[PDB]
């Protein structure tokens, strides 16, 4: 399991945008501006990379 | 003008119903001059055309065996290619192959073919070349490669480029009385009111040999390929061909339609108007 | 994507006809040995290196919920 | 691969009403080879009928004609009907002294 964060930054604001955690199930903080991320491994193959 | 000859073998299985039918037919310019069929009663190659350069009934009874071998090595290769492509033993397969040469007005080689097909698909055939062979499965590339390794191509051409013109040459020059005649076409424009403000002009080619011929209907002297409708040249039952070319045309203004006729028979092209 | 994919190994020897033997292709070796085939013939089952990765990398990608690929494997002489 | 027959009605001569002549139906450019062909006179089956050899393309198709003496006249109704494996019920093409 892995975990994907997008921020922004300008002018001295700053925003979490998007966090995720993939393969791990718990609690995230919602996500802002109706922004979705396609964040998941492209296969679950038992061995990398 | 530019003549040919062909021989094809197909090899249909029956299932339940007996071997596998074999059938062997020559062609020069589309026309049979010897036949084999398993199914005949008394399974022989036969002459069909009179001006074959017969040889003496031992001729054909070595061809004859030469067929009856052919037809056991078709059967082999049908089974084999029924259990290569998994199919069941219920249903009908054929396997055909086709070898043959075309010749110029000149009686120089022009295209040498020797291709094999399973149920109507290509399964390997020699190139334009005479070198090398095109194979899409692999079945196909095994014996592309067998071959390439043994060199057949070398004899396949050598065959083609030697026996096959030298025997279509004898067949044109014992058969000049119809391998090699023209009749002209007889042409004729027919009118046909399809609508209120249109209607429809046929131009009828009949009684032509060779079936090479070209019609074309130009309004305005020009070429009108938009909405010429066609049939694909057809026998007429006594060794000649008939065809006609459909245009659709406004209502009094076929006074600026042309058929153009194009034909070995013709001296010159030919134009009808209705 | 699939981790292993079976394939039919195809006689070239003239006579053999067509017969078809099966195989397999196990593109990603993976930590470990590999997994037991005891019903292959030891020659039709590959372990695939591939130092380009256009095999792995096509097999990689595969949908998922997809049909198996048809395979078959021959015998192979270079030649011109 | 399976192709359906391509089917033409016509005669051997332009018709002519009270002359003799030959309706001739060329099925051609069909795959497998086992086809079955009837000419029709009003619905009814035509019992003396003639064809040829099967034929072989280069492309792999089979074709054959199918012959018969006839005197066409008005009133009288001439058509093809061809069964394939490719056909999920005969096809019956209508035979018009100009096509
Ligand atoms: C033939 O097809 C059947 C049905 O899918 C399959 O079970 C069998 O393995 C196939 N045989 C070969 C030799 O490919």
């Amino acid at each position: 399991p892995f975990g994907l964060e997008w921020r922004r930054q300008h002018l001295g604001k700053g925003h979490l945008l998007l966090a995720a955690t993939p393969g791990l199930n718990g609690q995230m903080p919602a996500a802002q501006e109706g922004a979705v991320a396609f964040a998941a491994w492209d296969d679950d193959e038992p061995w990398g990379p | 003008g530019s003549h040919s000859m062909r021989y094809f073998y197909t090899s249909v299985s029956r299932p339940g119903r007996g071997e596998p039918r074999f059938i062997s037919v020559g062609y020069v310019d589309d026309t049979q001059f010897v036949r084999f069929d398993s199914d005949a009663a008394s399974p022989r190659e036969e002459p069909r055309a009179p001006w074959i350069e017969q040889e003496g009934p031992e001729y054909w009874d070595r061809n004859t065996q030469i067929y009856k071998a052919q037809a056991q090595t078709d059967r082999e290769s049908l089974r084999n290619l029924r259990g290569y492509y998994n199919q069941s033993e219920a249903g009908s397969h054929t396997l055909q192959s086709m070898y043959g040469c075309d010749v110029g007005p000149d009686g120089r080689l022009l295209r040498g073919h020797d291709q094999y097909a399973y149920d109507g698909k290509d399964y390997i055939a020699l190139n334009e070349d005479l070198r090398s062979w095109t194979a899409a499965d692999t079945a196909a590339q095994i014996t592309q490669r067998k071959w390439e390794a043994a060199r057949e191509a070398e004899q396949r051409r050598a065959y083609l480029e030697g026996e096959c013109v030298e025997w279509l040459r004898r067949y044109l020059e014992n058969g000049k009385d119809k391998l090699e005649r023209a009749d002209p076409p007889k042409t004729h424009v027919t009118h046909h009111p399809i609508s209120d403000h249109e209607a429809t002009l046929r131009c009828w080619a009949l009684g032509f040999y060779p079936a090479e011929i070209t019609l074309t209907w130009q309004r305005d002297g020009e070429d009108q390929t938009q909405d010429t409708e066609l049939v694909e040249t057809r026998p007429a039952g006594d060794r000649t061909f008939q065809k006609w070319a459909a245009v659709v045309v406004p209502s009094g203004e076929e006074q600026r339609y042309t058929c153009h006729v194009q034909h070995e028979g013709l001296p010159k092209p030919l134009t009808l108007r209705w | 994507g699939p981790a292993v994919i079976e394939c039919w190994f195809v006689e070239d020897a003239s006579g053999k006809g067509l017969a078809k033997r099966p195989g397999a292709l196990l593109l990603r070796q993976g930590p470990g040995e590999p997994p037991p085939r005891p019903d292959l013939d030891p020659e039709l089952y590959l372990s695939v290196h591939d130092p380009a990765g256009a095999l792995q990398a096509a097999f990689r990608r595969y949908p998922r919920g997809a049909p198996a690929p048809h395979c078959e494997m021959s015998r192979f002489v270079p030649l011109p | 691969i399976q192709r359906t027959p391509k089917i033409q009605v016509y005669s051997r001569h332009p018709a002519e009403n009270g002359k003799s002549n030959f309706l001739n139906c060329y099925v051609s450019g069909f795959h497998p080879s086992d086809i079955e062909v009837d000419l029709l006179k009003n619905g009814e089956r035509i019992e003396k009928v003639e064809h040829s050899d099967l034929s072989f393309s280069k492309d792999w198709s089979f074709y054959l004609l199918y012959y018969t003496e006839f005197t066409p006249t008005e009133k009288d109704e001439y058509a093809c009907r061809v069964n394939h494996v490719t056909l999920s019920q005969p096809k019956i093409v209508k035979w018009d002294r100009d096509m």
